[PDB]
């Protein structure tokens, strides 16, 4: 079995230290796989790119190309972890629940950039550097969370372009799952995250699908009863394409538990088998 | 059209050379353990991969240095010293132009009579990396960074070791508190630290907010998209610091061979490759200084008729002719 | 191959062949960390 | 590594007895002895790695630490003092680059040199038994590692040699907790070395006198760093920074004069050379002329920022 | 954090040290 | 006129003539000719 | 080299008993979830709470219908393949086959209350497809059965996750290995369809045929089994299902002048709009009419309204020329074709691919 | 672990069997898996769909349909190969690179014909046949190729830049079977990806201009762009209509997700899918053309 | 190569068919009659 | 139950030795053996 | 790459009225002299 081991730094506040105590089952995402490696890639900073702090459309293209990893348990002075990846018979492989909807047993697992609310995480300013934890949800939740995130930030943008805004509407978003509701985003106020981290996410995805059913409306008019003309396809093709492979759906994990409770809530930790 | 408008530029350039250097420890200077081997049984492509490992742990038995490093000897240059502009195209994020045949002449004018230049398909969502150009001729070119200035700018500034800044600073200059080495980079309330009789010597680029700091700062980031390498960047980032010790100890522990920032592979001196492990000495950026090297703004006056040694003339009408004050004074062969 | 000779013709005494004349091989000696005038810069010890 | 046919061969375990891999398993153990044989000896070679690139991120550069090292007062300055230690560093640090490539010519001003570098660390502490020494018995003190070229340019005439071989310990002085070391371990977690508180081989190797002390001399690149893939450390970089002025008109009529009558005559009536230059001129380093004008400045000054 | 053994914790010295100048002026190598 | 001709950009130095950049660089190759393009199977003087 | 999973749940829709080992079984969502999606992905003009009349009466005829709403982890979570089989068995081609194992499993259960049931589920699944919560993302999928444990309409059932089917221990039965068993309707090779050679490997796949019409809806149950490629299985489905791919473009949907883009960028002269008054001062004169073409387009198929099938992959078997074998044996009290699959290595996450075209 | 073993032909030349052993991590195609198989299906002859060599798009469906197999080492009698497609563990596999262009860790590999210059491919005289390996690139570089190779399609009935190196690809549509069929699917996903909602994305173009200006980021997406820059000051758009039941239905909600499961379909059914991941451990960040790589299963 | 600010000295004996390379490029032979020796061959010859 | 560490601990086969595993090696050995001898008089006590 | 030797395009300002060493100046009005820096320097007398 292939294990990672990340070495604990020397004068860490006793706080720091119990708070790593708490994130034992939490997922770690490993640049390049080696038997020792340092906290500066565990770090946020490691994530970042041309300087500015990481996009979530950047974090999207970070998951694919960065290795996954699990802490099985910590120590006084070091850190152990193990992979994900190749062929490790990982053994008595546990997960602690991140998401706030619940999970329930032959659910495969996933994995997204903190979307909802403000993602929780360690800080450790001693050393100056702070640990982002990823969101764990299920397969069939993925697809519709991305589609009702974005189609909310470009309500925003409607009503805002538009002289008038159009507000008659059905109320509150919501995802219901197990018979429970999460009533996501209440107030219009508080914008935290409506331009922060899925302004660029909005942008490309508002240029493509223009494209989309204008490109088909330019080339046959009998649809409805100088120029390239080319280029535009080439390019419509490879972008809609990349676009494709970053919103993407690939389990990493699934839920089986034995001799256990079935559903579990944000903050259990269960046993869970290698895809 | 050759037609010169009122302002007058200094470049920034810098290289870097192999030296040898020469190294002196004491007797007992470090306590070193060392722990037992291990195996790792582990497959392989074809066979199996063993892998042995031992931990070891060091500590210096030191009441104060005991040891000490000198360059002694210099070897051939790496990096050329050519002239290589700095194009501010490879950027994204400013306010462009209302009009996009103007921005697009814009561009096109300014690849034309250069060297490096983004290709032209301008790929969204990529680096905007050159071309990569046929095989190299004597080094990796360096890049030169322009700053603007008045045009009757004090000539004999120049002649020593300056600041490109306009106005010296550093946390060389302290003694009381911590809040001054804020103080003493942007407050022009009293005078320079340097020349106590002036504020600094161009008002265009010595400013809080001023035309040469708001294009580099680092707390800006106006050029994170850019994969070239800007050697102006050190000296207008404020490097913050804490105190704990005196300047003379901060001081002595600061020139410790930091790591590089650029890359020996390439030749158009990228940033530094992350994950390149090569430290590298770097003196006159703890100091915030730069050497005049020889320079003269004519040819004719450059060399003597005398079949040997240059001309050393300061100035003959209008020109100039700066003597090299550089520590590469016995060696670049003329 | 059919190979008809009219009659002793030639190709029947050529003697060609190859020949090796040997081979060579390295040493590869070895070196200690205490023979290393090096030694004298720390205070080595082994701890379990 | 180890490859599939060799461990094949190797688990039959009794299940063969032909004539003819009695001979591949023969060479499978051979080469199975060579690649260890050399794997053991990669550590003995890498602990003097190890070494020795541990030392370069303590050593501080010697232009910086002989002035300070001189003026001691009493550690800590005043404000005026430490501006007037400042500028001689400043002074120091821009002409004390290269000694053996300026000074190559003056032999003494090496040597000098070399006895300021000497006397200019701070000892240690000093508790032994036995130690690195001479045939004679003097111990020895420091050790200076250098480049094969440096160590001939030096012990040619500047240094001169001490002695050809010394004594030098061969055991590694082991240590083990044991007694009430492991019960106290484990029960509250803390120990303590000792616990008992009740209140040689003739080697090769120069040997040089500089200064007053007896030190050795190193310049490893055939034992250590021959035929492998890695580089020899002491090879590092140093960065320089230049600056050069461009377009500076000199806006005075007592500067713009000349120092002689006919310094550089001219045909023309007009003599180009009054008015503002444009460009600049200098070396490059292969000493070609290279000219630098205000047309290159075209890619930051015409840009939307 | 540091302070855990006693600082002075007067016991059998290992070996002793040379070289007494002022620590004082530099304590920033120090922990 | 659909771009503009490339006989009537004179005032370009040496330095600009010979910089890669210069489009009418590739035929400026014998010193007695001069290269240029016409469009073909045309007969001079022809149609108006 | 194998792993098991563990469940509790009500036995109405799942019987241990008689369910023999090596059975397929399928777990459900809740229920509440739903109206959630019904309500909000509806077409236009239906009504949407059909679906909840018609899920209403289901556990208003199943024990214990008090226990809705809050999911406390004691409701029908598993069922069998057989019984979606038989609350369909209608629509299969096999038509002596289909109501045997109707029968069959009217009988062996309680056979009181079960037609009820039986025809509660059926409209179910007839409402469901019927504002487009198509059922092929409320049913998982377990493997096959292995042991169970029942005192009395409560059991817990224990089955296999991934890998070999004969390399448990069942330890109960007469011997200690199973193999798979399916009702010989649902099975469906399409290779024996699309004439090629059947050697080698072969991956199964189940599918979900949609048929969308005016208060008539269909919806079967194959368990398909061919050696096609993980994703050239649709292009393969589609020949076979024309018909239906062409009913629903014409029957799913049930409740104007282009513009010459190019031809007038390729030509000048047309009115221009230049940037220097979308600057945003008189945004309305600028734009007053610049083109009209009264254009709008609601009334069209989705890509979503004519979807006619939805597949995922389930295991594979290594074993070339396989050799299924079709026989009728006592199911309780009554008889019916069961084929029997040996060596099936099961696997695969579950991803559904559904069929738009 | 599954693996296949190609029985090599008897009475070989020399000379083929080595250049045979110099094959050893490429990969190879089958069109109906089994432990044993003979050559006449890895060779090129294999291919053909009527009567005649293959064409570039015909080998796009033929990678799809065949299975895919890894070479490991061969034995002068016996081809050892590994499966890959079917869900099988395999420690330590390896793949040698084949493509002019460098890889480094943590790159998808896909497969297509070789479209540049003429295929370095191992030829049988006596045997008769000769065997064509295919050529693996990263997923970008895969999307970029398809691209212009479906616009050149289009176009009959190129350069592409790589780490500042240019290339050029030599399409081949000798064959019209399978130039059409590229056209069928192309519409079929632009057609499925029109529903109610595109009249509201399609009415913020305005703003976007507006928001093309004083960003500096916006400019770079409109340039790309050609339809929405040139409808932007062409069209007027009228300027909406009401919704049919409002009180409790979202119908940007679709379009925003009808169009996220076409996009992941098309870089499929256009060309191939992704099939290794390649991560090296212990080895160099980036691997030169002609080395070997230890690759994991996707 | 060298200087890497301009593309030629010369525009006139650099190109692929300037005058200067017809004149001599040792695959044209259009000295192949002249006994006399040519130094600057060596110098506009491919040279594989 | 047994915990993974100490199932680590026993599955070494003599890849260890030194002095203070040796003591984590037997409070594992005495962990199960504190377990078992209740498991199994649990059997005894269910039977009443 | 070829050396160039000692050439002048004018013939006075090669030699210097000093009896001795030869002039090296660069240019005078108009003309120029290239000083040699082939590697055949201290032979070839003159």
């Amino acid at each position: 079995p292939f294990e990672i081991e990340v070495l604990l730094p020397g004068e860490l506040s006793p706080a720091e230290t119990s708070a790593l105590q708490k994130c034992e089952g939490k997922i770690i995402t490993f640049s390049t796989l080696r038997h020792r490696a340092s906290l500066v890639d565990i770090a946020l900073s490691s994530y970042y790119i041309n300087g500015a702090p990481p996009d979530t459309l950047s974090l999207l293209e970070a998951y694919r190309m960065r290795f996954a990893a699990v802490i099985t348990r910590v120590i006084p002075g070091k850190l152990l972890a193990h992979a994900i990846g190749v062929g490790t018979p990982t053994p008595g492989l546990f997960i602690q629940n991140t998401s706030p909807v619940d999970l329930c047993n032959g659910d495969y697992i996933c994995l997204l950039p903190p979307v909802f609310g403000s993602a929780d995480s360690i800080r450790l300013d001693s050393v100056g550097l702070e640990i982002v934890f990823p969101l764990t949800i299920p397969q069939t939740l993925m697809r519709e969370i991305i589609a009702k995130v974005v189609a909310r930030a470009v309500e925003r943008t409607a009503a805002g372009a538009q002289i008038l805004p159009h507000e008659v509407l059905r109320g509150a978003d919501v995802i219901c799952y197990n018979g429970r509701r999460y009533e996501l985003e209440t107030n219009l106020q508080h914008r935290d995250g409506s331009d922060a981290a899925i302004r660029t996410l909005v942008l490309n995805l508002m240029f493509s699908i223009n494209e989309g059913c204008l490109l088909l409306l330019a080339l046959i008019p009998t649809l409805l009863v100088r120029f390239p003309i080319y280029e535009t396809i080439s390019s419509w093709i490879s972008t809609s394409s990349r676009l494709g492979d970053t919103l993407g759906t690939r389990a990493i994990l699934r839920v089986c538990v034995f001799d256990g409770p079935s559903t579990v809530h944000p903050g259990d930790r269960t046993a869970v088998i290698q895809v | 059209t050759g037609f010169h408008p009122g302002i007058a530029f200094t470049v920034v350039r810098q290289d870097r050379f192999a030296t040898e250097q020469l190294l002196y420890a004491e007797r007992a200077s470090e306590s070193y353990f060392v722990g037992q081997i291990q195996v790792h049984h582990h497959d392989a492509i074809g066979g199996v991969n063993f892998t042995l490992t031992q931990p070891r742990a060091h500590v210096d038995l030191g009441v104060g240095y005991t040891a000490v490093c000198a360059t002694a000897a210099l070897r051939c240059p790496l990096t050329d010293m050519g002239n290589t502009a700095q194009n501010l195209f490879f950027s994204r994020g400013g306010v462009p132009m209302l009009h996009d045949n103007v921005t697009e002449s814009l561009r096109r004018i300014t690849a034309s009579g250069g060297r490096l230049n983004p290709t032209e398909p301008l790929p969204i969502f990529g680096g905007l990396r050159p071309a990569t150009s046929a095989g190299i001729a004597r080094g990796q070119a360096s890049v030169c960074e322009f700053v603007a200035m008045p045009v009757s700018t004090d000539l004999q500034y120049f002649r020593t070791a300056c600041n490109p800044r306009g106005r010296a600073s550093g946390m060389l200059y302290m003694g009381d508190r911590d809040a001054d080495i804020e103080a003493i980079m942007f407050d022009h309330t009293q005078s320079d630290v340097a020349y106590t009789d002036r504020a600094t010597l161009n008002p265009w680029a010595s400013q809080k907010h001023s035309y040469g700091d708001r294009l580099y700062n680092g707390t800006y980031n106006l050029t994170g998209a850019s994969p070239i390498y800007s050697p102006c960047f050190k000296f207008f980032t404020p490097a913050e610091v804490n105190t704990n010790c005196n300047t003379l100890d901060r001081l002595l522990m600061e020139a410790k061979a930091v790591a590089s920032q650029s890359s020996t592979d390439t030749e158009y001196q990228f940033k530094r490759p992350p994950g390149s492990t090569e430290m590298t000495q770097d003196p006159c950026g703890l100091f915030q200084e730069a050497y005049p090297p020889l320079c003269s703004s004519d040819a004719a006056m450059l060399r003597t008729a005398h079949a040997g040694e240059t001309g050393a003339d300061e100035v003959h009408l209008a020109q100039y002719l700066i003597r090299d004050a550089s520590p590469l004074r016995g060696c670049l062969p003329l | 191959f059919f190979k008809q000779i009219r009659s002793d013709d030639n190709s029947l005494y050529s003697a060609q062949f190859d020949i090796l004349l040997g081979t060579y091989c390295n040493t590869l000696n070895f070196v200690r960390f205490l023979e290393l005038g090096l030694s004298v810069a720390c205070i080595c010890t082994k701890f379990p | 590594a180890i490859a599939s046919e060799a461990l094949s061969l190797l688990s039959n375990t009794y299940v063969d007895g032909t004539e003819i891999d009695s001979s591949l398993r023969i060479r499978a153990i051979q080469q199975m002895a060579r690649n260890l044989r050399t794997v053991l000896d990669s550590f003995e070679r890498g602990t003097a790695d190890q070494l020795l690139g541990v030392l370069l991120e303590k050593a501080p550069p010697l232009s910086l630490l002989s002035p300070i090292n001189k003026f001691q007062p009493e550690g800590h300055l005043n404000r005026v003092a430490r501006a007037a230690l400042l500028s001689d560093l400043k002074r120091r640090v821009c002409a004390d680059m290269f000694f053996m490539t300026r000074h190559a010519r003056e032999p003494r001003l090496i040597s000098a040199y070399l006895s300021d570098m000497v006397s200019c660390t701070q000892p240690s502490v000093m508790v032994s038994r036995i130690t690195h020494t001479n045939t004679r018995g003097r111990q020895v003190d420091g050790v200076l590692v250098t480049t094969a070229t440096l160590k001939r340019q030096l012990l040619q005439g500047i240094l001169q040699i001490d002695d050809t071989a010394a004594d030098v310990p061969v055991t590694y002085g082991e240590m083990v907790l044991q007694g009430t070391n492991l019960v106290t371990a484990l029960v509250m977690g803390k120990a303590v070395r000792g616990m008992d508180d009740v209140a040689n081989a003739r080697v090769p190797a120069d040997l040089v006198i500089v200064g007053d002390k007896l030190v050795f001399l190193e310049a490893l690149e055939r034992r250590v760093y021959q035929a492998t893939r890695v580089a020899y450390p002491l090879i590092g970089n140093i960065d320089i920074t230049f600056i050069m002025p461009m377009g500076v008109f000199q806006a005075n009529s007592m500067d713009r004069y000349t120092r002689h009558a006919g310094d550089f005559s001219t045909v023309s009536e007009q003599d180009p050379r009054q008015f503002p230059p444009q460009g600049i001129f200098f070396y490059n380093k292969d000493g070609i002329l290279t000219q630098l004008t205000l047309r290159d400045a075209m890619g930051t000054i015409c840009h939307s920022s | 954090i540091a302070g855990l053994f006693n600082i002075p914790a007067g016991i059998i010295p290992t070996g002793n040290v040379l070289s007494t100048i002022e620590v004082c002026a530099h304590r920033c190598i120090f922990d | 006129m659909p771009h503009h001709p490339h006989w009537v950009n004179e005032h370009l130095t040496i330095l600009q003539f010979i910089a890669p950049s210069n489009p009418r660089l590739r035929f400026e190759l014998n010193p007695a000719f001069d290269f240029f393009v016409a469009p073909g199977d045309v007969d001079l003087p022809g149609p108006q | 080299t194998t792993q098991l999973i563990q469940q509790v749940s009500l036995t109405d829709f799942f019987r241990p008993d008689i369910e023999h080992a090596g059975s397929i079984v399928l777990i459900l969502r809740h229920p509440s979830d739903m109206i959630g999606e019904a309500n909000t992905l509806t077409q236009a003009g239906r009504d949407p709470d059909v679906l909840l009349e018609g899920l209403r009466n289901l556990f208003n005829a199943c024990t214990a219908p008090w226990t809705v709403g809050e999911g406390g982890g004691l409701r029908a979570y598993v069922t069998s393949l057989s019984f979606i089989a038989a609350c369909r068995a209608e629509e299969y081609t096999d038509k002596q086959a289909a109501d045997a194992n109707r029968t069959a499993i009217v009988s062996a259960y309680g056979c009181s209350r079960m037609e009820t049931r039986l025809i509660r589920f059926s409209e179910c699944l007839r409402a469901m497809v019927q504002c487009h919560v198509f059922p092929h993302r409320f049913i998982s999928f377990f493997g096959s059965l292995l042991e169970y444990t029942i005192q009395d309409n409560l059991c817990n059932i224990t089955a296999v996750a991934k890998g070999p089917q004969e390399a448990a221990r069942t330890d109960k039965t007469s011997t200690r290995r199973v193999t798979a068993n399916i009702p010989a309707c649902v099975f469906w090779d399409v290779d024996k369809d699309l004439h090629l050679s059947a050697d080698g490997l072969k991956h199964v796949f189940l599918v979900f045929v949609y048929t969308q019409r005016r208060q008539r809806e269909g919806v079967r149950l194959h368990l398909a089994l061919s050696q096609l490629n993980e994703q050239c299985f649709g292009r393969g489905i589609g020949f076979l299902l024309g018909r239906i791919r062409a009913e629903n473009a014409a029957w799913g949907t049930e409740g104007t002048r282009a513009l010459p883009l190019v031809q007038l960028s390729n030509d000048p002269t047309s009115p221009r709009c230049s940037i220097g008054e979308i600057t945003g001062v008189n945004w309305n004169l600028a734009r007053q009419r610049l083109y009209q073409w009264t254009g709008d387009f609601r009334g069209l198929p989705t890509q979503l309204s004519c979807m006619y099938a939805a597949y995922t992959l389930i295991g594979t078997i290594p074993s070339e020329s396989v050799r299924y074998t079709r026989r009728m044996e006592r199911f309780g009290g009554y008889n019916v074709p069961t084929i029997w699959l040996e060596g099936v290595v099961w696997g695969g996450t579950n991803t559904w691919n559904e069929c738009y075209y």
